[PDB]
């Protein structure tokens, strides 16, 4: 399990770390405003799918520390020690760069901690590509 | 300078200079470097080789690789061996620390008195050797094993008079004196500073152990890992990596083996229960979650496999050592421990068989301890509770049954009681003969027990040895209690109370022993009725039976109307007029007198009247105690199922009781 | 809530305290194995009820406690008698003190500890009767 | 795509929202076109509602109902196929799984 | 920086009146304000520039080589240890104040809590007069009001939201049970005014300034 941050359009590596809490939250039609009831023309709203994904130990390039939106990816061969089929490279294209301050300061520090960050959405939705 | 992860992976954490640490790693595998080192040099890093692989420590964190290990704890306190302890007392002295393993194994064992005394002698001793270390443990140990009496003795002045029945003394008034006059002025907080300096520096990583509230750390750790891990589940998160509920699970093995080793008297302690209970119930939560989760579309495929947790021997321990029963029912309601696999089974059986005959001996020769038993009662009945989840063979389990209905104490396991548990290991595995000859010699002990002629079978849960017939007669169809059977003819209008013994206990007498009884002895009270339709002596509700539950409807009206004078309303749960309702709900028995009783229980007045029954007054826990074919074959008719139905919505959102859901679910569809 | 455990050979009150818990089990195993399964020619209805009642601070009477089956009695009253006020005293015949040993210690105070009991039944289920 | 997808030997299960919905227009028939549904593989919800009789009901997950409204879940409730499978997939993951949103589509149907 | 500076000067102008108290808490607190100073740098130098994209410099260069030199090889533990005996047998209820995980002592009791109203929900326990689901609210108004009042700085930081958070939420979660609970023939509603819990004007504050919307979303979804 390996993240590789990368920045879309510069191809520039940000940091690696290893993936620890991966979130998948599906849509919930509970708000009722959804729009288009009483008439109904078309059943065309499909999921609102919000995503979430940590990293435990983000190492940040020294090249990309020098001049001072964003891709992702992953690996993972684990299951069945299936290595040469079956790779999964999680691909969300532009995941938002998120995360809290969060001053704990009664441990120290820890390298570095637990960036929170989601994957947005375009024009077109590509949430999330296996390859 | 180095983080020390329970995983087993080091870190960089304060080391600004040399990685000296990951030097050491470095050399792990290099082969030749640690020859060009000097023979002791090259001697010490074989010594240090062997300390960290002992304690789990593994190689750097970048060459993870499997992470996976399986802890183990050799200390024989920790498995309950008892028998192993008694010789282990009496092998005289070899050295300190053979002498510190006799004092902690004599405090398990219950021998508090003769364990303060060895860790007196303990003290004295450690003067020289620079051996403080087992110095400082046993000076918390004492100051432990010193709290523990007097809470002991203190338990016996109050709260013990009523449940053992009388004043129990285990220790002389003189000893209690005698510990309190060498504890004065003591303040264990200090006891790390107030301590020679050289220990201070050395050992410094026993210092979190000197102050009373040394199990915060990791509790603290557990609570916000409790909260961590609960986050996941509520959001479904799935764990890449190294997971929160590993962790948790690897850290109360580390406390668990860092206090048993070492023998530290404080494993005994409440907070540590509380914090292996918490610890585990968490673990089984998650387990459970895992397996009922949500098969997603995407993270499907990660770390962990189809049913990654298993119950193991140490985890069955822990559960039987750590918990009690109330917390294990909360645990069952919450959890369905049963699906988990419990591995190692045949690594359990002999555990259980073998806190059986410790009981066995307690209760059978000259007397018990009861500053053991105490602290020892409540493991043993978690043991047994939880043998409900692991097969057992023949030979284990005619032990285990002979415990439970022959040596448990009446104060703490009452008639109701066993038959709870007894159900139990029946549900496992199917009834064989051996254990009905034990049962069988169970019941007819209790008949000889009349001789004061004034012993009642009075149960916590309401079931008598009603229910033991009953489970004997499911599993065996004809059987004939021979010992019951010839008790007959002696007795003749002696003892009325063994007279009422018979009744309830019919499908086992024999022919002639049941025509004995029923010659000039049968039913004259409403009790013997639903009595016999559990037995399966009264079939039909013939015309003078149905006089008697008229008649005693008739009484309670006459209370019933006083107390309304004056207020009062009398609601003792009898539950008759319940059993009169429901026979009468099907029109089983079709006197109208008793169905001029109204306003008198609510749930006698649902089945008497349904469609005109005040529902606003229903309480959904009497759906609890209803048959199947009554509820299932309800469905369509509509004359009383829609009432029921607002009800029957409400609790499916509202309550996350899955009976409720069931009952919902096969019927009224 | 303050409780009177009473004895039942004489009636001199036990102790006294404040309930702490009263925990009505509303749970049964469904298992086929109570009333008449084997021929089932009617009906029984008697599920076994589970009723539990805990307190914080007892008394402990010096004169039961001088020589060195037992029941209770209380009452509940508020205040604040609002619309609904009643002279409910909750009590079972017969009830069986069931304390554990319960040695924590690490705080270094025991004070009161939580006196648990559990209620018994004989002959007919008497027990829980509000009188 | 789907067939190039083999020339490296991996599949593809993007999670975009398009073959989701054309089986929805299927299914309500707002689409009455023969060629579409020549095209199996793409999507496991494309699958169960283009051709839900020889759909492979193990593929099934049960958050698809919950991004259904009522009336998308009314149209497929009794059609005497699809009727039999949800409600044996509904019991399993009702008692498994305590979310209130799938309480809800088990009570509004098949009462 | 400000702030660092002044806090500065009150222990500096702390030396007569013998006030202690004073002394002692901003000395604390002057600790407090250079710890979250020590990651705000290690978040702005470090971490790059990802939140904001922008390398903000809040304080000086020189102002880090500064606080550094006074505050290298500072322990906190030993702080109270280190100020006068008279203080220490004078504001011994301070004493705690000093070990750098004092927030441990009330969570632990709050985590006691917890399973003891985790259990006591699950079997339909009645809590009789004194409600173990009271008392936790009872402990953080405490806990509360004193680490406001007193003008202290470790309110803002995470290990104690993660204090309320965790004892917050629980009490929503037993709130919620209350009113939807099934109701029993001997648990009437003798006199409990069904859920009883009401929110209050600083029961919000505390879900305002603790809470995430991460950790807020689990909450909707569970209650």
């Amino acid at each position: 399990a390996d993240v590789y941050f990368k920045r879309k359009s510069d191809g520039k590596l940000v940091f690696t770390a290893e993936a620890q809490t991966a979130s998948f939250s599906q849509a919930i039609s509970e708000e009722k405003l959804r729009g288009g009831i009483g008439n109904k023309p078309l059943y065309i709203l499909k999921s609102e799918k919000e995503i979430n994904l940590t990293v435990k130990n983000a190492f940040f390039d020294l090249e990309w520390l020098a001049m001072t939106e964003v891709e992702y990816r992953t690996i993972a061969y684990n299951p069945d020690t299936e290595e040469v089929y079956s790779d999964i490279y999680i691909q969300f294209p532009n995941v938002s760069p998120s995360g809290e301050f969060e001053m704990s300061l009664e441990n120290g520090n820890a390298l570095a901690p637990e960036i929170k960050f989601e994957a947005l959405a375009d024009t077109d939705t590509d949430e999330m590509a296996v390859v | 300078d180095y983080h020390f992860e329970v995983n087993g992976t080091v870190v960089r954490h304060k080391n600004k200079g040399f990685g000296y640490m990951e030097r050491f790693f470095e050399l792990k595998e290099s082969c030749d470097e640690r020859s060009k080192l000097s023979k002791k040099q090259y001697e010490r890093f074989n010594a240090l080789f062997n300390f960290f692989e002992k304690n789990g420590v593994i190689c750097m964190a970048k060459d993870a690789g499997t992470l996976n290990t399986s802890i183990e704890i050799n200390s024989l306190a920790y498995h309950g061996k008892y028998d192993v302890m008694k010789k282990f007392i009496e092998e005289q002295s070899v050295s300190i620390e053979d002498d510190y393993k006799k004092a902690f194994f004599l405090a398990c064992l219950g021998r508090w008195e003769e364990s303060y005394d060895l860790y007196s002698n303990i003290i004295l001793n450690s003067i020289d050797e620079s051996n403080g270390c087992v110095y400082y443990l046993s000076q918390i140990n004492r100051y432990r094993i010193y709290q523990s009496i007097t809470q002991a003795v203190t338990q016996f002045n109050g709260l013990g008079l009523l449940t053992f029945g009388r004043h129990y003394k285990p220790f002389t008034d003189e000893f209690l004196a005698r510990i309190e006059r060498e504890m004065t002025n003591f303040n264990i907080d200090d006891l790390f500073n107030g301590m020679p300096f050289e220990f201070q520096k050395k050992y410094k990583i026993l210092e979190f152990l000197s102050d009373n509230q040394f199990l915060y750390d990791d509790t603290v750790k557990l609570f916000e890992l409790t909260n961590k891990v609960r986050s996941e589940m509520s959001e479904g998160s799935y764990s890449f990596g190294m997971s929160s509920d590993i962790v948790v699970l690897l850290r109360l093995y580390d406390n668990l083996r860092f206090l048993y080793e070492n023998c530290l008297w404080s494993v005994s302690f409440h907070e540590f229960h509380q914090y292996i209970r918490n610890s585990m119930s968490l673990l089984i939560e998650k387990a459970e979650y895992e397996r009922t989760r949500d098969i997603d579309e995407l993270g499907f495929s990660f770390f962990g496999k189809k049913s990654g947790f298993f119950m193991e021997y140490y985890d069955f321990v822990n559960i039987s050592r750590h918990f009690k029963i109330d917390d294990i029912k909360n645990l069952e309601r919450s959890c369905s421990i049963d699906k988990i696999r419990f591995g190692e089974q045949e690594k359990i059986e002999e555990y259980l068989v073998g806190i059986a005959e410790e009981i066995t001996k307690q209760f059978s020769a000259n007397g018990m301890n009861v500053v053991f038993y105490t602290q020892f009662i409540s493991e043993a009945k978690a043991a047994l509770y939880f043998a409900k989840y692991v097969k057992l063979s023949e030979e284990g389990l005619g032990k285990i049954v002979k415990a439970l209905l022959f040596y448990f104490p009446e104060r703490d396991l009452d008639i109701g009681k066993r038959y709870v548990w007894l159900e139990r290991l029946t549900k496992c595995n199917e009834l064989p003969k051996s254990i009905i000859s034990i049962i069988d010699d169970f019941l007819v002990l209790q008949a000889e027990k009349h001789i004061d002629q004034n012993y009642s079978e009075v149960s916590s849960n309401g079931l008598y040895s009603r229910d033991y017939g009953a489970l004997i007669k499911h599993f065996e169809k004809n059987f004939i209690s021979k010992r019951l059977s010839e008790i007959t003819l002696c007795l003749t209008q002696d003892k009325q109370k063994q007279i009422d013994f018979l009744f309830k206990l019919l499908p086992l007498l024999s022919t002639n022993a049941k025509s004995h009884l029923l010659s000039f002895k049968s039913v004259e009270n409403i009790n013997d009725l639903m009595n016999g339709i559990r037995i399966g002596l009264i079939d039909e509700f013939t015309p003078e039976h149905e006089e008697l539950i008229i008649e005693y409807l008739e009484t309670r009206k006459v209370n019933y109307i006083v107390e309304k004078e004056k207020g009062i309303q009398t609601f003792s749960s009898n539950d008759y007029m319940s059993t009169f309702g429901i026979w009468y709900f099907l029109e089983e028995i079709n006197n109208s007198k008793m169905e001029e009783f109204i306003g008198m229980d609510d749930q006698y007045d649902f089945f008497v009247d349904p469609e005109n029954f005040d529902y606003k007054k229903f309480i959904p826990s009497w759906l609890k105690n209803y048959n199947d074919k009554l509820l299932g074959k309800i469905a369509g008719n509509k004359h009383m199922k829609h009432h029921v139905i607002e009800v029957l919505k409400e609790r499916v959102k509202n309550s996350n009781d899955k009976r409720y859901l069931e009952i919902l679910m096969n019927y009224f569809i």
